[PDB]
């Protein structure tokens, strides 16, 4: 996260760290959506241009964390993957269209003060909140600049689709939205390397619950003027999420 | 830079 | 059915330091 702030303890209890088993390192962010399902970016697991193709056994999920590097004894929980599910129409070749994946955990994680799931949007929350100028929140342990001691947080406004499109030569789709400030707005901030797969969340003013509207997906650079971060549109892919969960528990 | 995690995982 | 309510914030009626920034943008 570039130009964010340190998280408060328990501020993002759905936050998940994707962790490489050997060499032990951060791979990506991710989010907890139930006591056995974790949501992330497909490109965290599969990205052939960079020879990335992880299997279950290559990975761990670390939940309840705050410190990046520290083993947070009696607080974090470390989980093994049962199965990875990548969107069947994930476009890694071109623009990361449908950049989404589910991970099923071997065993359910115990909720606690620091571990708790985020909601997924229904159509009406999505329609109410996914509006230009409305702000969401992005969290992650990735680069501070184009690495932090603790989880970082940044609040960023959703940007109008024409402005998103005019900021880049990449083809953008209805399965993505972009967020960040304009040059003229002053304020700045963005996701960066290692924040991939982490959640873009919004607090519904209707029921005061946090919903995950986006997944950190792609950008050109980090926190560049006139550029915006791009997020997987979670509501647009909810049919596939539900099918998977419904079909594999 | 990562603290070692319990062998068990 | 308890999703999105954080134990240390909404469950306690405590607000975090910048969530009001999000509410104010929901115009
Ligand atoms: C469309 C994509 C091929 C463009 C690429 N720069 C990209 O962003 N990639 C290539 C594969 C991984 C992903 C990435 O780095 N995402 C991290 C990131 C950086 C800045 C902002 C965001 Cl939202 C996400
Ligand atoms: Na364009
Ligand atoms: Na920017």
């Amino acid at each position: 996260i570039v130009e964010g702030s340190d998280a408060e303890i328990g501020m993002s209890p759905w936050q998940v760290m994707l962790f490489r088993k050997s060499p032990q390192e951060l791979l990506c962010g991710a989010s907890l959506i139930s006591d056995r399902w974790v949501l992330t970016a497909a490109h965290c697991l599969l990205y052939p241009p960079w020879d990335k193709n992880f299997t279950e056994n290559d990975l761990l999920v670390r939940i309840g964390k705050h410190s990046r590097t520290r083993y947070e004894r009696n607080i974090e929980k470390i989980s093994m993957l049962e199965k990875i599910y990548i969107h069947p129409r994930y476009n890694w070749r071109e623009n990361l269209d449908r950049d989404i994946a589910l991970m099923k955990l071997k065993k359910p994680v115990a909720f606690s003060d620091y571990i708790h799931p985020v909601c997924l949007p229904d159509r009406e929350t999505a329609a109410s909140l996914l509006q230009a100028g409305y702000k969401g929140r992005v969290t992650g342990w990735g680069n501070l600049k184009e690495q932090p001691s603790v989880l970082q947080v940044v609040n960023l406004p959703i940007v109008e689709r024409p402005v998103c499109k005019d900021s880049t030569r990449i083809r953008i789709t209805d399965n993505m939205f972009c967020a960040g400030y304009k040059p003229d707005e002053g304020k700045r901030g963005d996701a960066c390397e290692g924040d991939s797969g982490g959640p873009f969340v919004m607090k519904s003013p209707f029921n005061n619950r946090w919903y995950q509207m986006g997944i950190v997906s792609w950008g050109e650079g980090c926190d560049r003027d006139g550029k915006y971060g791009f997020y997987t549109h979670v509501f647009r892919l909810k049919k596939w999420i539900q099918k998977v969960i419904d079909q594999f528990g | 830079d990562f603290e070692e995690i319990p062998e068990e995982y | 059915a308890d999703c999105g309510l954080r134990p240390l914030f909404e469950k306690k009626s405590l607000e975090d330091k910048t969530e009001r920034e999000l509410l104010e943008s929901y115009i």
